[PDB]
RNA sequence: AUAAAUUUUUAAG
RNA sequence: UUUUAAGAACUAGAUACUAACACAUUUUU
């Protein structure tokens, strides 16, 4: 038991599981938002 | 027959310390 | 996973729904207020809610005085303290 | 030669000694990567 | 008594989903699982300074303290949590924010960061 | 990179000597796969 | 919304009143849920010719948790309707208004490898049809 | 002209 | 005095707590 536990807990932004959800929350709304400014266009 | 062949005891040898003769080398 | 998780299991449960329907038990100290005062029932019940109360009193009551400086704390535990006795107040009158 | 032998034999005993959970992978992993280094370099001796 | 136990002893009637239901029932009386609180160990990422004793909590701290899940929802959904932390010195009580846009903490309420 | 590679000599002594300045062992310190290729394969193996 | 008239050949799937609860009254006082004969629709956009299959709610008696068995049986009824069509009137593809019924549907249709199945990319208004007059006649 | 056969699990930290 | 919670029925599906334990990670493209 030497580093942070806090890598060890789920809450935490920092480690890649939750990282890479929100990347994926992202990209789709990112899709999501170009289709709908290509429909206005 | 154990003739001299295999080991002291299959122990620590992890095998089985199964021999056969061999059939290879003979005449 | 503190016991705060395993206090509250089914298996811990489940054997305090027996104890209410087969004897005496059910504590007091877990459930909460209950809200309402006129909706409390047989006499012998609301005595054990009333000393539910008092306890507080007497915990919070003793935590007045003492001198660990922090006066706007004091001061919300102090409006904690009258809500708490009006409450008692409200279990007497019911009774 | 005996040496080398031995030097084999005390990795191994690295491998183990240093892992105490890894896992499982890292595990067949790190002796492979022991043994073919091992066989590869040694090919012909070891057979006698 | 084993830390790690395969089977518990039930009783002999024990309708399991009847149990779920008036165990359902049970889960809204009680105090403590209806707390809308929580309480989790934790460290202090961005170290810190008390704003009330000018304490500092120098980088990353053992802390006994209180997470809450925010109402609050990043993005359309995304949860986001506020913890606090008390101060060793005073007491005093300290939040945080967990941004997942911004992989970052940013705090509020009796602490500032370091820089 | 062969052009660059000419401009390489003394690989062997540097790759015996890594083990003196860095902790962790290369297990096979006895090619560089740039200058001798690759000596072996497996994935037949495999497949068996 | 093109693709619907090329050569191919796709039906279209409404659940949606499969399942209906309406609120009656009870003879002290209440809100009464019950459960009125739903229907399955499904029309090609060429033909228009309307497959329903009617459902009568004494089937519900038995159960509880009736969204997965309404899901299930429906998709049932679109295999079955599929079993109903001779190689060249098998549909080429199948689309739902509701992402809900994906997968009881790959689970009935893969004997159908021949036959997709896909979403709706736009709402649409096979929910309240209904409303038309013969059929909501036909299924009363 | 050979008949040569090792093991095997629980608690605590 | 003030105050509203409690009961019945229905729905689909995964999430919290603990880190004391181990952390050359090496290596084939
Ligand atoms: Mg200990
Ligand atoms: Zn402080």
């Amino acid at each position: 038991g030497s580093g942070d536990l806090n890598l060890l807990k789920s809450w935490n932004p920092k480690l890649m599981k939750n990282r890479k959800k929100v990347w994926e929350t992202e990209q789709d709304l990112i899709t999501e938002q170009q289709k709908l400014n290509t429909r206005l266009k | 027959s154990y003739n001299g062949i295999g080991l002291k005891s299959a122990k620590g040898s992890s095998t089985s310390g199964h021999v056969q003769r061999s059939l290879a080398s003979n005449n | 996973s503190r016991n705060v998780d395993k206090a509250n299991s089914v298996l811990v449960r489940f054997q305090e729904q027996q104890a209410e329907s087969a004897g005496g038990y059910k504590d007091y100290s877990r459930y909460q207020r209950p809200r309402n005062v006129s909706k409390v029932k047989s006499i012998k019940e609301a005595n054990e809610w009333k000393r539910q109360v008092s306890k507080e009193i007497k915990q919070k009551s003793t935590r007045i005085y003492d001198p660990s400086l922090n006066e706007m704390q004091i001061a919300e535990l102090n409006d904690e303290l009258n809500n708490l006795f009006k409450e008692w107040k409200r279990w007497q009158w019911h009774i | 030669s005996e040496e080398e032998i031995k030097k084999f034999d005390s990795r191994i005993r690295g491998i183990l000694m240093a892992s105490g959970s890894t896992t499982f992978t890292k595990v067949a992993a790190k002796w492979n990567t022991s043994l073919i280094s091992l066989f590869t370099y040694f090919r012909e001796a070891i057979v006698a | 008594s084993e830390r790690k136990a395969i089977n518990k002893y039930y009783p002999p009637d024990y309708n399991p989903l009847e149990a779920e239901k008036l165990s359902r029932k049970m889960a809204k009386k009680l105090k403590t699982m209806n707390k809308s609180h929580a309480s989790i160990r934790l460290m202090t990422p961005f170290s810190m300074r008390c704003l009330e004793c000018n304490e500092y909590i120098p980088k990353s701290r053992k802390f006994n303290g209180k997470k809450e899940l925010l109402k609050e929802k990043y993005l359309d959904s995304i949860k986001i949590y506020r913890l606090t932390i008390s101060c060793p010195r005073c007491a005093n009580s300290i939040a945080f924010r967990t941004d997942p846009g911004n992989s970052d903490y940013v705090m509020e309420v009796g602490g500032v960061r370091n820089y | 990179d062969r052009h660059t590679l000419a401009y390489d000599r003394g690989h062997r002594i540097r790759r015996e000597f890594k083990q003196y300045s860095l902790e962790r062992n290369s297990p096979f310190w006895w090619t560089n796969s740039h200058h001798d290729g690759k000596l072996w394969n497996l994935n037949a193996y495999r497949t068996d | 919304y093109a693709e619907l008239f090329n050569n191919d050949i796709k039906l279209f799937v409404d659940d949606t009143n499969v399942y209906r609860v309406t609120v009656h009254k009870t003879f002290e006082g209440n809100v009464a849920t019950k459960a009125i004969n739903g229907c399955i629709f499904t029309l090609n956009p060429k033909t228009g010719h309307l497959f329903l299959k009617i459902i009568h709610t004494s089937v519900w008696a038995g159960q509880k948790r009736l969204s997965q068995l309404a899901k299930w049986k429906t998709a049932e009824e679109v295999s079955a309707l599929v079993r109903s069509l001779p190689k060249e009137e098998q549909p080429k593809q199948i689309i739902v208004t509701r992402k809900a019924m994906l997968d009881p549907l790959e689970v009935h249709m893969l004997d159908f490898p021949n036959i997709a199945i896909r979403p709706t990319e736009l709402r649409l208004p096979f929910s309240a049809a209904m409303s038309i007059d013969k059929l909501s006649d036909v299924v009363m």
